[PDB]
């Protein structure tokens, strides 16, 4: 069976600890984007925003490639957590006790080695909520994502626009839009710069 | 690439040069490292030379360090083992083995099974 | 002993990562259905429905087959999580922090290779509860299930009617029926269509 | 050392996936009972009973047997979870998020192969609490236990009377008694009968 | 390196499943003691006492021994959970959902094979709190510890006085002392005697 | 591939159980520091401080070293939890149920063997809050960190000043500074002294 | 199918054709891939040919690539190794190895133990 | 049962019948499957026959399929290999190996080490 | 104890007695089981006798069951293999192997590497 | 250091002294332990001597305990096996193997593959 043969061949010499680049001198480009499905709650007292989000990570492995003619019918493969390399993107401003609130699903790889990873999760993030203009306040909730152990020299984090087509309206809050921006910040831990992408939820209280 | 076949062996005299070829079949040649091994009539298999999947890393046994060279060509899906002045201790059957995205090292656990090798006699 | 022989023979060359089809070009048909046991909580404030549900998934492995004459007395085998392939059916509109709220039980396989899987769980799903007609409101709670990493080209998700034989009447809510429908949707993540089945709980508030 | 020798010898060829019978055609008899230590909470609003319970399962492995003369001083061995076969008894009417609320301890096996598994746990089961006779209401809370993936053709679940010799009396509720009954039910999933043991808690509100 | 050599030598032939006694006919003496750091909460409504406690277990392995002259500079080794044998001491009157509320740390072994194990944890134990004397009531909270699968024939549980120097005073409750006693109880599960040690917290409500 | 070769080479003979020193007679120096991101909650009723904190541990392995010329382009490697030795620094005054509230990330190692570890987490620590001066109370909250199984003879814990540059102002509480101090305490468990570092949060109630 | 037995070996002259049968017993033949192996009097066991459980995938050693063919027949529970013009290098004992739902590859780990083979001499 | 010892071997003529005994010592005989193996003077160790711990399952090599029978007897803790008309290539040293609750299969991984075998010459 | 060395071999006549010694060095002798093996120049290594770390368990090959005895003595850190009447089949080189807290069994995976054995000839 | 090469072998008379060198190439010599092994014309490979990565631990076979010494020198990236009065039994090919931060022990699962050894004859 071609799928069985392909899995056996792909797992050969593969190290999940290894960043899957072909040169080791140029960063692996990881495209990151969001899919906001719904805003579960906006806790004004606890200053915590609870939302349902599907993350979207896309990269190239260059180690999981095959010829579809040599493996007919097998155009994609799926790898569980811990079997192939994955970016360690984390929510920096996470208010959750487990910090990483995402659900680990399979990574989808096609013939040319393009791995795509869509983890769903209910994310609790810290947000400053102002009750100054109580019925007409516009709240800018920040969602900051980035690799924890890979800097810009190793993992080049590119940003893609968040997906809204799957959003469902909230009862108390209107979504005016979720713009994202990519920055590169320096931390006191090391001289390594760290890229990050931040999405601002930018809600409005309903009348 | 999955299946590697050696060719180009024969009878040579001491001090002569010889080129061994390794043709790929059954997969993508650029995804596999190529390792060379000698079997010898009465000895065990021993590492000879290796090249990485990208050709940027090569490994050689000490006896063949300054005398054997290894090269790759993706156009013909071939790996070439060039041999400078040959010595009687090089008389053996050479096998060619693939390693999926290997580093061109001498580690045996990284390579697949050899094909059917070719005898060279000095 | 024939159970030992059968298990040893079945686990030979078996890869849990590989979809157990015989052609690799036709989708694996997975029949999905529901068994409602109890509507445990209808949270109007949090817009979350809590239900006790046994999922039912049925498929064919074609890799776990044997002849009962060669293995007398052994008509079924049971495999734990991670030892054989399972469909990655998930609740899309999950309000639970762990997202996947199901309890992983054994997969039952019979001689012809028919794997049948009944994960029980307490499911928290997002539901719009409208309190317009406070004592006579009819509420449609959607439960959307589908494979996360397998599309219609790989996993053909067929729908079966939900089971209400074991339902335990609630105190505040009547169950009028749970119609299910199968639909194939497109997502911005990939050109792959994704089939899904949605069951609508359709409760009525009691007098 | 004889403990080392016995532990090395018992696990030879042993498969935890295999039901430890000697014929493969007759069911393995599993004796099941309860030990109620405390009624911890009777939630009238959530319709959930919280009790402290030690389950008691007893069976015969026939694969873990030895001669005490050949292993002097070794009359019992203990096996952790996942190292030997265990019955998959579950609480059907479980109100817990994890469903299986029991704590996995060691299985105790003696030279004849008798395995004794005594899982402690805090169990949350669904109960209908009638407050119609508010001061003098007699409540009947069912705890239904059974194997999830084994029918009566494979696992013969037998009932033993529950133990209340360690019951710590509650303040608000008085224990009348915990009768048990063994039944065999057909479910819509399957054509195999499924035995179950149901224990009824039968409390009274204290004055 | 001597530490590397010692770890490699010690893990030889070692079975974590086996009770580490030189003579299988003799019980392993396990010394158990408590270290109360603070009383976190006394729940009068839920009849649950919450305390911060470091357990102390000491025993002899007889399998992890070495000569310090043969391994210079290596006087102690540390083993994680699941790598060496540990006593299964549990809180019998545990009110926690996970039952075992302890945090598994490394076991410290010195050259003579003495293993010491100091797991910290926030323990929730059931306590009957009387409010009859309200302002000046003295409350006795029992913490009962013992091996779950090892009886007095296999594990001789000896008691040591609870450590108190690390206690930090509570606000609402004053500690008068935590005496412990060792008993040997019989249970309906088996004829095996089970030793246990019980510490009574014995608090007083402050003025 | 040089990164693949380096990952293959580094784990040769490596034991995660082994403290990575070069002599076994001198302590491994571990530099510990704090990074306070925000004070999430100050619970006066439960006497618990909830903060978002990144720990910073730095040490030298001496087993993970390589020549960058022999491995061009590979200046750092990253190891998951359980693959290399890590210090067992714990929060002594932890009010969390799981005690260890930190999220395990990759350990970053550079060519000279310097391992750097930055675990983020929401830490719940016990704090005594005085409500005497209701609007003008200055509260000293202690966060005590130290190795659980390694004493000063094996792990020399050095202190570094806490990072504050990433702090986001709280609403109800004003931060005046977080000074740390290193002590070496003796415990009744063993004659081994244990070093620890304590950071005092030292907040002020805002007007 | 659990037990595979080779048959049809004998003595032939160089250039002559030879068919080797491989009968199954002890299981379902359609659930197993059949792998052929040689052993010379003095030599190591070597892969020759393979056919997948469905017959859609075949593998051959390079020496026998153009001369040997492999086929399956579920009616008689048999695998047939057809051999075109043979050479003195083909003189050896041939054995059959089952592989549970194997891919018809040359990997030894995928196959079960060989049965008692049959000698062919050229 | 832990230790199995073969006995009853000797010298016979072609076509004669020979019974081989395997006595158990060191454990419970009913808890172990019994596997028989041959080793020729210059050949590798090969499976011959097996019986399950309960005696309900037996396995045979194809060469001895119709000529060798295997039986158990718990009273004397002995497994018997009966041999009908023997042939030249049955000459070898036979060893007996235990398998803890084995299925009476030919898989070598489920057996313990053989004892010291007995020579049979035909 | 880490390093075990055999001694006391030589040439003896059939029916004579011979005592073999195994001295320990590099560790604590009381923490290790001692196993004896024969190499039998033309044959493979075979188990002979074993003593547990406490000396309470002994294992013997069937050929030497009634003729060889094994003993321990911690004062001199030595293990003694006493041999009653010997047979030509006992002519071989005997090696001594340690097993960390071993049970005195015949399992090869429990023992460490043998030392440089001593030849005995009968 | 990744690649270790032995040198300095030759022909000597009984009772003479001989120094064998082992040069490192391909890595950092101070990160690797050096182990010496003897192949012999007809025997198996056997441990001879070892030195830890720091040079603080050494292991010797009992035959060479008092006659062979081992030393390290990081300046030339070399490991030296000094040999006092040699015996006919010390006639073999010696190979040098690296162990990544090895303890200088005789365990084979800790060293990498040897290079191409050098023959010494006594
Ligand atoms: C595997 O998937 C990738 C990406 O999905 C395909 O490569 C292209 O990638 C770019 C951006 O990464 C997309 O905009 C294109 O739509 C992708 N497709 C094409 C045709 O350009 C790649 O072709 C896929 N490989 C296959 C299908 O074999
Ligand atoms: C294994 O179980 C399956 C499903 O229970 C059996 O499949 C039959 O065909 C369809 C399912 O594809 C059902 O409608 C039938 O009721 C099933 N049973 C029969 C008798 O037709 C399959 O036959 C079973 N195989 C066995 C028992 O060997
Ligand atoms: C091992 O334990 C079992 C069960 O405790 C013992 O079985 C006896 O007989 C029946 C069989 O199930 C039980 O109901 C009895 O309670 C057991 N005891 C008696 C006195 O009958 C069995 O005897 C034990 N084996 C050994 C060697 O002690
Ligand atoms: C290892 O530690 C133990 C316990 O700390 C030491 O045991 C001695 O004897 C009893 C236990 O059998 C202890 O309670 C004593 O405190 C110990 N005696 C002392 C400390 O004098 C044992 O000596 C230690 N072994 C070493 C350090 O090699
Ligand atoms: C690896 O990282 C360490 C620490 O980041 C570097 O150690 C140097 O010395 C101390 C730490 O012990 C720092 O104060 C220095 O700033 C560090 N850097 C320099 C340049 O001195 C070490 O040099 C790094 N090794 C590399 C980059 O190969
Ligand atoms: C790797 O990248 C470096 C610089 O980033 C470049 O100089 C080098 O040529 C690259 N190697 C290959 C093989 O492309
Ligand atoms: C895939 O295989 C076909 C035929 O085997 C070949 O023509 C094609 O070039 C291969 N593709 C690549 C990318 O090498
Ligand atoms: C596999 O499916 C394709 C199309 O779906 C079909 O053409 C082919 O014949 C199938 N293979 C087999 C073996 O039936
Ligand atoms: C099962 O085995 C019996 C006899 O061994 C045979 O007659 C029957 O055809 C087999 N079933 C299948 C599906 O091959
Ligand atoms: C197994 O059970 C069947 C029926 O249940 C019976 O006919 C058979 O004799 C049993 N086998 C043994 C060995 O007792
Ligand atoms: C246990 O062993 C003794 C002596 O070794 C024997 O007499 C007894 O029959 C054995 N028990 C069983 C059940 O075989
Ligand atoms: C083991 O203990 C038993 C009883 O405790 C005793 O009779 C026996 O002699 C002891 N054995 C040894 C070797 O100490
Ligand atoms: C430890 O080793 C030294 C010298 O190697 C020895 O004198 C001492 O007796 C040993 N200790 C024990 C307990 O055997
Ligand atoms: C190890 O430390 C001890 C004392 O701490 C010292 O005497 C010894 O020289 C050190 N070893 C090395 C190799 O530096
Ligand atoms: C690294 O390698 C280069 C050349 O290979 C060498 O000059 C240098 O000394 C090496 N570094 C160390 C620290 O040995």
């Amino acid at each position: 069976e071609f799928q069985r043969k392909l899995y056996k061949e792909l797992v050969k010499n593969y190290n999940p600890l290894e960043r899957p680049v072909a040169n080791d001198s140029q960063p692996l480009t990881v495209y990151f984007s969001l899919s906001l499905l719904q805003i579960m709650d906006v806790d004004e007292k606890n200053q915590v925003l609870t939302t349902n989000i599907w993350l979207q990570m896309s990269w190239t492995d260059h180690y999981l490639q095959w010829n579809v003619s040599e493996y007919p019918g097998v155009k994609t493969v799926r790898f569980p957590d811990g079997q192939i390399w994955k970016p360690d993107i984390l929510l920096y401003n996470s208010a959750d006790e487990r910090f990483d609130a995402t659900f680990h699903t399979n990574v989808l790889v096609n013939s040319s080695g393009h791995c795509q990873y869509l983890p769903p999760g209910i994310f609790k993030s810290s947000c400053y909520i102002d009750v100054r203009w109580f019925p007409f306040d516009v709240q800018h909730c920040k969602l900051k994502f980035g690799s924890w152990s890979y800097g810009g020299w190793s993992l080049d984090l590119q940003m893609q626009e968040a997906d809204i087509s799957g959003y469902i309206p909230n009862g108390e809050w209107d979504l005016v839009g979720i713009p994202g921006k990519r920055s590169e910040r320096f931390y006191e831990c090391c001289k390594e710069p760290y890229p990050d992408v931040t999405f601002t939820v930018t809600m409005r209280r309903r009348t | 690439a999955v299946q590697l076949q050696a060719s180009g062996g024969g009878l040579v005299q001491a001090g002569d040069s010889l080129r061994l070829s390794c043709a790929a079949s059954g997969g993508t040649f650029s995804h596999y490292a190529v390792g060379w091994f000698r079997q010898a009539p009465g000895k065990e298999r021993e590492f000879v030379a290796a090249i990485s999947w990208s050709g940027r890393s090569t490994s050689f046994a000490n006896s063949v360090k300054g005398r054997f060279t290894i090269s790759r060509d993706s156009a013909k899906n071939t790996a070439y083992l060039q041999m400078n002045n040959l010595k009687p201790e090089d008389t053996a059957v050479y096998c060619c083995a693939p390693a999926r995205f290997g580093t061109g090292s001498a580690a045996r656990d990284e390579y697949d099974d050899c094909g059917q090798g070719t005898q060279v006699t000095v």
